[PDB]
């Protein structure tokens, strides 16, 4: 698995930042910048379970 | 439908979010929603079913881990299956179709005996309100009561075409109005003040719409329908009627825009208050008696509160509302 | 970007002489408040006071006054909701009729001219039995009858 | 994601009514007209050929000339923001008497046409 | 590269008053 | 077949008038365009000034 | 090319009963979410569709009643029996993207309906497309 | 003057008036006013302002006391290469230079805003005198029109 | 599926099933939870809405999730830059193996003419 | 009549103008300007050109096709006129609204010259600055421009010269008197309806005009004759 873990362990530190931050803004322009945070958050979730999703079963050797 | 849902938190999650309905045809579309959707429900969960099972069972490595070979068993053609499985949906929609012709009749009827009737008139971007006819029994001194103003609607019939002559739309006036409606009593929406349209409960409402320039809809979610308001709706051959049968129980109504009409489309919101069958009685009789007393004070004057509750009007600045406090309060 | 939250159109006042006080929220507005002083000697306030309370209170305009004078405003009955109380000099409001329908309510009005000069500004109260507003207002002519007046040597 | 991103709260926080309806109307039609149906034919363009087994296709100017006047149409449709009002902003299908110059006068409601008549 | 003498005025418009003398 | 110069249409000189799309000659089209896109860059050295459009 | 041409009589008959069916409907039928009329837009739209599909079958089938039997035709076609030469195709043309500037040059004239912005672009669209229908056909120099 | 309007005005002395009540038939002003109307650094824009603009307003330093109510007095040469800046858009307060689009701000003491302009628009000071006509209080207090070496600031 | 064919190049299996995730779970995410807020009585087309119209919290949701989607496409664009210079060559004529239709009878990619023999 | 009038312009005003300048005309706060004091001649240019009722918030609104009569724009202008006068609309000697007789001071019949004299260099001076030399339009700040003075009519052109559109002045009858406007309508309706002497007009724009039709296609037409005439190997 490796950077699966390290990417899920990552991105819940950052969405979870977001949910904090977009309880604080709440409705002005800056709610927008805290969505963008937790879209990132959640980007680096799914991608930690795509690598694990391509090391399940890979379709590809490193030769 | 004449059956009712399952209920319960079941019925909860199958009507996926409904209203319950306030008349008698939102209950029937609110049971017919809830059965197609036990159907829609079976459909999905064994189609999405199959396609796990492709992910789980299917698959070549647990295939070559148990000896099938190379290839599978290289089938194309089963002539009574791909029959059998285009039959079945046939069968299904006949009968989603017979439910469905059973519903809109239902729900379609212009014969329900309207002993209220209001008039309708949507504009960019507001609504007018006004009663057209108000049977007897509830009217103001007990005689049929008809509401049409004389004068003004022979304005409106005046304008249908022009003394200079240019009337080139079949003869008439490019903006002739004598289609639209004018009424004594009438309650008229505007930027600061939601228009409240106040009803009678256990009561067959007629509503009778147009619009004096772009195409808007008249959407109640309560009433679980919704119809496009036309700008001279019998050249569209537009039914600009409908009827329900009754509203069951009092309360305050959101109702929205449901047609792009322009700038200000999300803006153009209206309110159905109803109120008992005597407390209607009560306010269109003084409406009537004292024609220059405005909506609001009418709805105090029955016990109701000045202004609507489930919408607000919006701060018309353009720029004040960009911290989220988008609504002007009323006293 | 010129279709934004900030637009030309949006931002634009009415092209008339006189001011205006009065906000979405406040209850009682006023309307193109001006000083009309004739070129002949006759003056008076041109304004035009609407009553927007939600409480369903009256306004009555109670007084006016420019630059400490005393404005003769001829008998006004109260003003209720989305009702208004159009005032200009008599000379000037014998030039429109008064509708019959709605609530517009047209009063005369005149001044003892102190010697207000043409282009200036000066303060304007209005007070209301329930309340007060006070607003600068341009001194300025009457407009005239549209198209009849030629410009001569003299 | 623009739409997305002023739907998140109740008030108009960077756009306008106009803005948000120019927005959803050429959103619309970009990926009607602009995406769908030229990938549709791209991708005809290139396999079909190879799946009949012919050399060429039948025509081999007029696929350029397609190509072109669908970037063409693209262009014009998207030059309407360039305008100060802006771009059409009647949804994707353009219902009248809303389209009617009495009630979309701007130039953009123009562009749209030929932007679509082109594609 | 800004003009030395283009300043604005540091007393704020006091909203004064103007008249005419008349013969009455 | 086509006019080029209406000076009928644009009355006698007067430093006080001006019109609108008030351009030069094609040829002398870009001098304009460069005096138009050139920034208000001038400057102030004490009794003395070099205007922008140096 | 049998098939393609027999199977533009599917259609053909389907929009023609929808056609009469929707008309004979649209005006008879009555329901409360409608005014009764026929329904002119539906009614012209499907029998010209249904003429659209009846001129490509007709046409289709009026050639392929003497074409030979093609080798494409065939079911047990050998690779060599199309062997020779198979037609003339254009390698390159410039033309194509010049006609879209022209239509584009119009369209933008339309939009802003200035006169001599139409002009132009009829003027360039004539002879871009004239240019393409001559590309191959140009003399040689004869200096 | 209305109150959003735009008079190109040029300098009038006494001895050249000839109209009112003083007016003789006989008494041939034109070539002289037409002199006044033909210099170039003469002409002058008198702007009527809103109210609402006009306690808007942001003086120059030492220009506080050159307006006369809702009067203003700008000069008409513009600050860039001398085109008229004749173009006053009546609800920006934008007063606009057609040659290279400059735009001076009327609400601003008549600062560049945009475009290749430096310079604030001259402001000139006026008043009313005793029969009621408008007369300028003073002469312009910088020099005004384009630019030259010799100019301070 | 067509990529090898167009290029003589493979794409990057990986990059792709996280093209995939990102898109499947930024699309449902998106635009499930909107027929809850439209059956609830949320009109299209609508720029401004009140927060007494219990729309905000899914709204905020789709959002999201929304600009999960919208980030799907950076490793696409990267996934079709790099393979298009640099990917895996490839050396068959079926780099799948199992290729049904005629244009996995030619190379990768087809010469101009499409065939240099027909089956 | 004038109740009658008033009663169906405030009906039309009801359904049409009442969202952005409120049921008693005071206007509302970013839609649009309060209408106290405007006058007939305000309704009469805004409506009767088309450019009210505006439908989105830009830079400018734009003339488009009018959406209400003759008549009824009349019956709006008496119903706003009730709510505080303004200047009024330019009436003839027997009564009916006045039109081509405003062409010119001593109109009868026909323009005279002089008169488009006068108005030449009125116009020229307080009028071409922003509409260019005979009236072509110009381009203001920010999108925001001066029309072509083609399609307005004499009333039109009255009114706008009373009421101030938008970004432009306004021009009362004590600032330019009546002759002076009509003198004005005059020149722009002798300049508007005289074919140039010297062939095509070419839109009366100046150089960049000329400079378009030479620069491009008159060198065009003259290289294929030179392609015509030598050897393009
Ligand atoms: C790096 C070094 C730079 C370098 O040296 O550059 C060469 C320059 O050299 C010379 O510069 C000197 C000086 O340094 C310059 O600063 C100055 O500008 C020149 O004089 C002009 O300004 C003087 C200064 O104004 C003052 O006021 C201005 C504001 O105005 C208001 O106040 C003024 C008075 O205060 C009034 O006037 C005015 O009306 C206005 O007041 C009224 O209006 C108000 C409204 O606003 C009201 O409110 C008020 O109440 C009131 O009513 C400010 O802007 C200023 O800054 C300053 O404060 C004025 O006093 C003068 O009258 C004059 O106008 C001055 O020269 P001079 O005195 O002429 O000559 C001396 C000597 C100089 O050598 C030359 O000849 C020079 C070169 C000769 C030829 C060169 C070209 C060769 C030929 C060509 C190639 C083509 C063929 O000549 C001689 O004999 C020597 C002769 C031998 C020389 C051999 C060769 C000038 O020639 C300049 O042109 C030149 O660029
Ligand atoms: C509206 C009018 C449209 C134009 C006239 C009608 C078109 C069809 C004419 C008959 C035909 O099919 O001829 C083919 C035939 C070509 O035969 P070929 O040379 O043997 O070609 C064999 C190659 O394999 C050919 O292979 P290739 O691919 O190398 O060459 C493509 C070529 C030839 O293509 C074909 O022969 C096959 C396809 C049929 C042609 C049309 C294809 C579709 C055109 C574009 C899409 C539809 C446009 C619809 C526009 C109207 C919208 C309302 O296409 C064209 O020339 C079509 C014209 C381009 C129109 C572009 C749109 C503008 O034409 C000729 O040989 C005759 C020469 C003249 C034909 C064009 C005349 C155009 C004159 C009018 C210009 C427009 C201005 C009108 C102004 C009106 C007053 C203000
Ligand atoms: C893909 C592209 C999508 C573009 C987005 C379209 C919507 C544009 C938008 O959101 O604009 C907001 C508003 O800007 C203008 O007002 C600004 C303030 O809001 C307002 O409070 C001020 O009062 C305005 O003050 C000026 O205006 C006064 C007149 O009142 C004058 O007294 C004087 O001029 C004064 O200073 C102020 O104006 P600026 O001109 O200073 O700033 C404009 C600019 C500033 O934002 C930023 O720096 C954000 C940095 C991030 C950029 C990247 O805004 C924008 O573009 C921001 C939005 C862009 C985000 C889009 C996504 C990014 C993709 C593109 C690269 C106004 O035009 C309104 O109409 C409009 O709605
Ligand atoms: C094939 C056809 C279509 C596709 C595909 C499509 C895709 C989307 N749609 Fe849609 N659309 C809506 C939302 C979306 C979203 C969110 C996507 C998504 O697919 C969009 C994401 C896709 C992208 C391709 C984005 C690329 C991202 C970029 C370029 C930025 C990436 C960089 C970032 C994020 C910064 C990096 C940050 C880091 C931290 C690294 C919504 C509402 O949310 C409405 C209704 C609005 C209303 O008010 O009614 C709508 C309306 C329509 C209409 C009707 C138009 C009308 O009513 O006038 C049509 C026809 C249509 C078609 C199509 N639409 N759509
Ligand atoms: C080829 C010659 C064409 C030519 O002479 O152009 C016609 C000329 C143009 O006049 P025009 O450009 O419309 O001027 C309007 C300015 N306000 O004048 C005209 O348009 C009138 C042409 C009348 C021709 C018919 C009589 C012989
Ligand atoms: C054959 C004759 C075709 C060529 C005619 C060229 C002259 C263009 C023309 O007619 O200009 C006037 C025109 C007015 O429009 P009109 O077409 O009369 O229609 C009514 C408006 N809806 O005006 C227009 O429609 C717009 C013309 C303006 C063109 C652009 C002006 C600004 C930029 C020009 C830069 C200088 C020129 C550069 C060209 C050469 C470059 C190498
Ligand atoms: C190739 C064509 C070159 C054409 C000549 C351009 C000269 C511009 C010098 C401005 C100096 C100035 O007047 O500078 C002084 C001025 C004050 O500076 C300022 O306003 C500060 C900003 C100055 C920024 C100038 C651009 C810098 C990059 C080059
Ligand atoms: C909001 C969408 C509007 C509607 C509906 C109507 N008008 Fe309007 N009007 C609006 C604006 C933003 C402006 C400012 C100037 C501009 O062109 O943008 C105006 C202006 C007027 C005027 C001129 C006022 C003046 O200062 O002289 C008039 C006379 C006017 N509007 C009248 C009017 C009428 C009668 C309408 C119903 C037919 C109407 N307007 C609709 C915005 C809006
Ligand atoms: C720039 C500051 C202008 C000056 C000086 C004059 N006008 Fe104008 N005019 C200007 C604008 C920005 C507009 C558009 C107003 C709108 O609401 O659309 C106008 C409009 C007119 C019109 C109306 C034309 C029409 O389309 O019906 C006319 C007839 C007109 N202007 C005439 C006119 C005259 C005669 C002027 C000199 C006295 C004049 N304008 C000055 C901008 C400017
Ligand atoms: C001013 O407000 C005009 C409308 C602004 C709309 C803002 C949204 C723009 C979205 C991107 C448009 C791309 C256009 C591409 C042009 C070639
Ligand atoms: S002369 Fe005024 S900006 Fe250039
Ligand atoms: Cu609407
Ligand atoms: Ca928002
Ligand atoms: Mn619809």
């Amino acid at each position: 698995m490796g950077k699966s873990f390290a990417l899920l362990v990552l991105g819940a530190i950052i969405l979870a930042g977001g949910v904090w931050y977009t309880i604080e803004v709440g409705y002005s322009v800056m709610a927008i910048v805290a969505a963008l945070i937790m879209a990132a958050g959640g980007g680096i979730i799914t991608w930690g379970l795509a690598v694990a999703a391509d090391v399940n079963s890979p379709t590809s050797h490193k030769i | 439908c004449e059956v009712a849902p399952p209920g319960g938190v079941l019925g909860d999650f199958l009507r996926m979010g409904w209203p319950d309905g306030i008349t008698p045809e939102a209950v029937a579309m609110g049971n017919f929603w809830s059965w197609v959707w036990v159907a829609a429900w079976i459909i999905g969960i064994i189609m999405w079913g199959l396609f796990l099972t492709a992910i789980f069972a299917w698959g070549a490595k647990r295939a070559e881990k148990r000896g099938e070979g190379e290839f599978p068993k290289q089938l194309q053609y089963n002539v009574p299956l791909e029959l059998v499985l285009t039959i079945v949906p046939i069968i299904i929609v006949m009968v989603l179709f017979f439910f469905t012709v059973q519903t809109q009749d239902k729900v379609t009827a212009l014969d329900k005996n309207p002993e209220v009737t209001v008039d309708v008139t949507a504009y960019q971007w507001n609504w007018k309100f006004g009663y057209s006819e108000i049977d007897g029994s509830l009217a103001p001194g007990g005689q049929d009561y008809q509401g049409s103003d004389p004068e003004r609607q022979a304005a409106a019939e005046a304008s249908k075409k022009d003394p200079s002559g240019d009337n080139p739309i079949h003869g008439n006036s490019k903006s002739d109005v004598s289609y639209l409606e004018f009424n004594r009593i009438e309650t008229l929406g505007t930027t600061d003040e939601i228009p409240v349209m106040v009803l009678p409960v256990n009561t067959p409402i007629e509503f009778n719409l147009a619009s004096a320039d772009v195409a808007h809809s008249f959407w109640v979610p309560e009433f679980l329908f919704k119809r496009d308001a036309y700008a001279h709706p019998e050249a569209n051959k537009s039914q600009r009627v409908f009827q329900i049968e009754e509203i069951t129980e009092e309360g305050a109504f959101v109702g929205r825009c449901a047609e792009m009409c322009g700038t200000y489309h999300a803006m153009m919101n209206f309110e159905l208050r109803v109120v008992d069958r005597d407390s209607f009685a009560e306010y269109i009789s003084f409406r009537d008696s004292n024609p220059d007393a405005t909506n609001a004070q009418a709805l105090e004057h029955i016990g109701q509160a000045p202004y609507a509750t489930s919408t607000s009007p919006f701060v018309s600045d353009r720029t004040a509302t960009r911290d989220g406090e988008n609504t002007q309060s009323n006293a | 970007c010129s279709a934004g939250q900030i637009t030309q159109t949006s931002s634009q006042v009415a092209a008339v002489d006189g001011n205006q006080a009065g906000s979405a929220n406040d209850p009682v507005l006023v309307r193109d408040v001006t000083v009309h002083l004739t070129t002949d000697g006759e003056a008076g306030v041109k304004f035009t006071a609407i009553n927007q309370d939600t409480s369903h209170t009256s306004h009555t305009l109670e007084s006016v006054t420019v630059d400490g004078e005393e404005v003769e405003l001829d008998d006004a009955e109260p003003i209720e909701r989305n009702c208004s109380l159009v005032a200009d000099i008599q000379s000037e409001l014998d030039l429109i009729e008064e509708p019959e329908v709605g609530c517009i309510q047209h009063v005369a009005t005149s001044l003892e001219n102190p010697g207000f000069a043409y282009g200036g500004v000066v303060p304007v109260e209005f007070v209301f039995d329930t309340g007060a507003i006070t607003i600068d207002a341009t001194v300025s002519a009457p407009v005239l009858e549209s198209g009849v007046e030629n410009r001569e040597v003299g | 994601l623009l739409i997305r991103a002023e739907l998140f709260t109740p008030g108009l926080q960077f756009l306008s009514n106009e803005q948000f309806n120019q927005l959803f109307t050429m959103h619309g039609t970009v990926m009607l007209l602009l995406y769908g149906t030229p990938i549709v034919w791209g991708f005809a363009n290139y396999v079909l050929p190879l799946q009949i087994g012919a050399p060429d296709v039948a025509f081999p100017r007029l696929n350029a000339f397609g190509f072109w006047i669908t970037t063409v149409g693209g262009v014009a449709m998207l030059t309407g923001f360039l305008t100060p009002g802006g771009a059409a902003d009647f949804g994707w299908t353009m219902y009248s008497p809303l389209s009617d110059a009495i009630h979309s006068p701007g130039l953009g409601s123009d562009m749209w046409i030929v932007g679509v008549g082109a594609t | 590269c800004s003009p030395p003498h283009q300043q604005d005025s540091p007393v704020q418009r006091t909203n004064e008053i103007l008249t005419t003398s008349q013969n009455p | 077949v086509t006019t080029i110069n209406a000076i009928w249409n644009l009355g006698p000189y007067n430093p006080s008038q001006v019109s609108a799309g008030s351009q030069p000659d094609v040829y002398m089209l870009w001098t304009d365009g460069a005096a138009r896109v050139m920034p208000a860059w001038e400057l102030y050295l004490g009794n003395y000034t070099i205007p922008a459009v140096f | 090319m049998k098939s393609s041409a027999k199977l533009m009589y599917g259609p053909t008959v389907f929009m023609a009963a929808m056609a009469v069916i929707y008309i004979f409907a649209t005006m008879h039928v009555s329901d409360g979410g409608s005014v009764k009329g026929v329904e002119w837009v539906g009614s012209v739209a499907l029998v010209l569709s249904a003429g659209l599909t009846l001129m490509l079958g007709v046409y289709l089938h009026f050639t392929e009643v003497r074409v030979d039997v093609l080798p494409e035709d065939w079911e047990e076609a050998e690779v060599a029996d199309k062997a020779g030469t198979l037609g003339f195709f254009s390698p390159s043309s410039i033309w194509p993207a010049a006609m879209s500037g022209a239509v584009g040059f119009l369209a933008f004239g339309v939009v802003y309906f200035h006169y001599w912005m139409i002009a132009v672009g009829l003027m360039l669209l004539i002879f871009t497309i004239t240019k393409l229908n001559l590309q191959y056909g140009v003399p040689k120099e004869k200096h | 003057l209305a109150a959003a309007s735009m008079e190109t005005v040029f300098p009038l002395p006494a001895e050249m008036v000839n109209d009112g009540a003083e007016y003789d038939p006989a008494k041939d002003v034109y070539e002289h006013q037409m002199h006044s109307v033909h210099g170039p650094r003469n002409a002058v824009m008198l702007i009527r302002l809103r109210t609402a603009d006009a306690e808007k307003v942001i003086e120059r330093e030492g220009q506080e006391s050159f307006h006369y109510g809702d009067y203003y007095a700008y000069s008409k040469i513009c600050t860039h290469i001398g085109c008229p800046t004749s173009l006053y858009e009546a609800q920006t307060n934008r007063i606009l230079c057609p040659c290279h689009q400059s735009q001076f701000d009327a609400l601003h003491y008549g600062k560049p805003v945009f475009g290749p302009a430096a310079r604030a628009l001259p402001q000139l000071p006026i008043t009313v005198d005793e029969e009621g006509y408008l007369i300028a209080a003073g002469n312009f207090i910088e020099p005004l029109g384009p630019a030259f070496w010799e100019r301070k600031s | 599926f067509w990529f090898p064919k167009m290029t003589g190049r493979m794409m990057d299996e990986r990059l792709g099933k996280i093209h995939f995730w990102l898109t499947f779970v930024g699309f449902h995410g998106t635009f499930l939870i909107q027929h809850w807020v439209g059956n609830m009585g949320m009109p299209r087309r609508y720029a401004d809405y009140l927060d007494s119209d219990g729309f905000t919290i899914y709204n905020q949701i789709s959002t999201v999730f929304s600009f999960l989607l919208g980030l799907s496409v950076i490793p696409f664009i990267w996934n079709v830059f790099k393979s298009w210079r640099y990917g895996e060559l490839v050396t068959v004529d079926d780099p799948w193996g199992y290729g049904n239709s005629l244009e996995w009878a030619t190379s990768c990619p087809p010469p101009r003419h499409n065939f240099a023999s027909l089956p | 009549d004038d109740q009658a009038l008033i009663s169906e312009g405030k009906d039309l005003y009801d359904v049409a103008c009442i969202t952005c300048h409120g049921v008693n005309l005071q206007g509302v706060e970013d839609r649009g300007p309060s209408l106290v004091g405007v006058g007939e001649g305000a309704v009469y240019f805004q409506v009767h050109s088309g450019r009210m009722p505006i439908l989105r918030n830009e830079a400018q609104a734009e003339r488009k096709a009018p959406r209400y009569t003759e008549a009824q724009t009349l019956a709006i202008a008496a119903y706003v006129a009730a709510n505080g006068g303004g200047p009024g609309l330019v009436y003839n000697e027997d009564g009916t609204l006045a039109m081509e007789e405003l062409r010119g001071e001593n109109y009868d019949g026909q323009i005279t010259s002089a008169d488009v004299a006068r108005g030449g260099d009125l116009f020229r001076l307080n009028c071409a600055s922003c509409h260019n030399f005979t009236g072509r339009g110009g381009a203001l700040s920010s999108g925001k421009y001066a029309p072509n003075l083609d399609a307005a009519n004499e009333q039109e052109i009255y009114q706008a010269m009373l009421t101030g559109p938008q970004n432009m002045p306004k021009f009362s009858d004590r600032q330019l008197s009546a002759d002076e406007k009509k003198d004005i309508i005059a020149f722009i309706k002798s300049t508007k309806e005289t074919p140039s002497p010297g062939g095509y007009s070419l839109g009366s724009l100046g150089p960049v005009a000329e400079g378009l039709f030479m620069w491009v296609f008159g060198i065009l037409v003259l290289v294929a004759a030179a392609m015509w005439i030598g050897s393009r190997s």
